[PDB]
């Protein structure tokens, strides 16, 4: 996990991230970029086109939930395994989400932050952030590991 | 395998990159070495310091090969045979590295072309980068 | 991307498979379902009991598609269009599963052609299967 | 991991495995099938061709070492994380082997057993064996997760 710095930086940056917005774009991009992921969101309705996906109310709403868990995860960078324990159970045991997918989402999230913050999302910050999403991907993959 | 929409998206996005190709190519390398330090073990003879003129110059070369590939979307294997030889045969780069670089490039592009880096363009470029990656890790000689 | 050598090796292996393609096709499904139980989620309507006539019939379908691919090694996307359509667009199969069936298929060929399954042939068969997998999981139409 | 049922199965079969031979064949096929792995054994000499690789004495020799580690794991099937802590450390921390590679070797191992046992290595036996290799690969990749 992060050290004092990585953490603080990661932290400070996060304070500027509009979860609502960013979460809907992150989930949406996942379904667009790695389309097999749509299989898990069948109930979401129309995912027929990229526009349909990005504009789907279920996608957007679910995206916000995802980002909330991330924000929580950001408060407990110390214990990501503990914090994600329930989700680990859901995703692994009940949903059977191949863990490879957790990585794709974390990566898509970083792309999204880069998009929304431009240069402000520095190579150095990006890096602490890669640590974070890898930690989250590992916590969720626990019922595998 | 790319669709016709995929090719359209790649040509158009790469078109917007224009004269900043080298710069983006350099930033992608810097982001890669910084985020995934294991990548650095492929360049032991390089100064991987901040702003190394070596990295910047390497960035230029990587960007020129991508331009070449954009110009040859229909015959990557043919277009990149020499690079496959290097990366597959000589260097023996583990294919996971290509993923790290592809990611690194997408992060760079999104940050520099936010209004152009649409969900559709994002999908098409990701696929294009996986195709290049396949060629570069294949020994078809 | 396959070497000329890969193509010959694939053809040679396949000629050995001959009339047992269907059987091997069936055993492979069989091995996948047993070793990787999550693959079963894609077949809710199938009798997945050991020896199912259904799995057998399906094995023949799979084997039949693979022989088609062997014959069109130079135009797989062209050869397997209808199949990407089904696997990528219709069923939305996670790419990881394609790696499970490929492995299952190699396990099967190895056990039946221990003499023929040389390291070289093993290497080419792996590449071929990666190639088919890519075509089946791509939305290029 | 394995049930006692499966523990027994896996154990009985293993009793018949020719560690010498299987090991050398497993490592050799890895290097030939996944060529980039050759980068870690540059020191082993000639790995130019399949023939070279398969007949390399260092390859043969090292394949045995590995399988030996495998045999031991088989004995400590309930604590694979511990039994491989040391190796995890070597391969992750020192060698920087990408953990995906750990899955490739196990898989190669299963192909070799199949080539060597034919009908003896049944779908049901393979199934049990897959859990083991998955276990060993997760235990080796431990230093990451
Ligand atoms: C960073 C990784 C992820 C995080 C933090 C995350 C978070 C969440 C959260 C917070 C929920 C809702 C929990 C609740 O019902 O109270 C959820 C549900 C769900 N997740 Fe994820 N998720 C992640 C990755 C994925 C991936 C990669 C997939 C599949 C491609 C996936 C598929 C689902 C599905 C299908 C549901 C339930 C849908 C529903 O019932 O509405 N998740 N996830
Ligand atoms: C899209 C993916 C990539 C492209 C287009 C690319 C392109 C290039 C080019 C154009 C060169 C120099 C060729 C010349 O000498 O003119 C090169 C060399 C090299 N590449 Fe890549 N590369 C890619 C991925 C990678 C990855 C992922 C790695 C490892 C992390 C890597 C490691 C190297 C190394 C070590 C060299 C030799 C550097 C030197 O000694 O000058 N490449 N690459
Ligand atoms: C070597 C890769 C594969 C090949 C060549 C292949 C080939 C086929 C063929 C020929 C069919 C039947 C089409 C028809 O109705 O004529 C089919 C159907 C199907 N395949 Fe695959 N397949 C492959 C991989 C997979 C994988 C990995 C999965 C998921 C685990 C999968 C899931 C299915 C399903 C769910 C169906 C539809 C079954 C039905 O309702 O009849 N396929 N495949
Ligand atoms: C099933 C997974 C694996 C197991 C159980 C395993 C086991 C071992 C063992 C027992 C050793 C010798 C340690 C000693 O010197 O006492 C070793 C060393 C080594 N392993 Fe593996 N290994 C595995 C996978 C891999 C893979 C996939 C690679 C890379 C392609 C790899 C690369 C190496 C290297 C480079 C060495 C050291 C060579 C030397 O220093 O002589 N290992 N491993």
């Amino acid at each position: 996990m992060l050290t004092a710095e990585e953490k603080a930086a990661v932290t400070a940056f996060w304070g500027k991230v509009k979860v609502d917005e960013v979460g809907g774009e992150a989930l949406g991009r996942l379904l667009v970029v790695y389309p097999w992921t749509q299989r898990f969101f069948e109930s979401f309705g129309d995912l027929s086109t990229a526009d349909a996906v990005m504009n789907n109310p279920k996608v957007k709403a679910h995206g916000k939930k995802v980002l909330d868990s991330f924000s929580n995860g950001m408060k407990h960078l110390d214990d990501l395994k503990g914090t994600f324990a329930a989700l680990s159970e859901l995703h692994c045991d009940k949903l059977h989400v191949d863990p490879e997918n957790f990585k794709l989402l974390g990566n898509v999230l970083v792309v999204v932050l880069a998009r929304n913050f431009g240069k402000e999302f520095t190579p150095v910050l990006q890096a602490d952030f890669q640590k974070v999403v890898a930690g989250v991907a590992n916590a969720l993959a626990h019922r595998y590991h | 395998v790319l669709s016709a929409a995929d090719k359209g998206n790649v040509k158009a996005a790469w078109g917007k990159v224009g004269g900043h190709a080298a710069e983006y190519g350099a930033e992608a390398l810097e982001r890669m070495f910084l985020s995934f330090p294991t990548t650095k073990t492929y360049f032991p003879h390089f100064d991987l310091s901040h702003g190394s003129a070596q990295v910047k110059g390497h960035g230029a070369k990587v960007a020129a090969a991508l331009t070449k590939a954009v110009e040859h979307l229909d015959d990557l294997p043919g277009a990149l045979s020499e690079l496959s030889d290097l990366h597959a045969h000589k260097l023996r780069v583990d294919p996971v590295n290509f993923k790290l670089l592809s990611h690194s490039l997408l992060v760079t592009l999104a940050s520099h072309l936010p209004s152009d880096f649409t969900p559709a363009v994002h999908a098409s470029l990701d696929k294009f980068l996986a195709n290049v990656s396949t060629v570069l890790t294949s020994k078809y000689r």
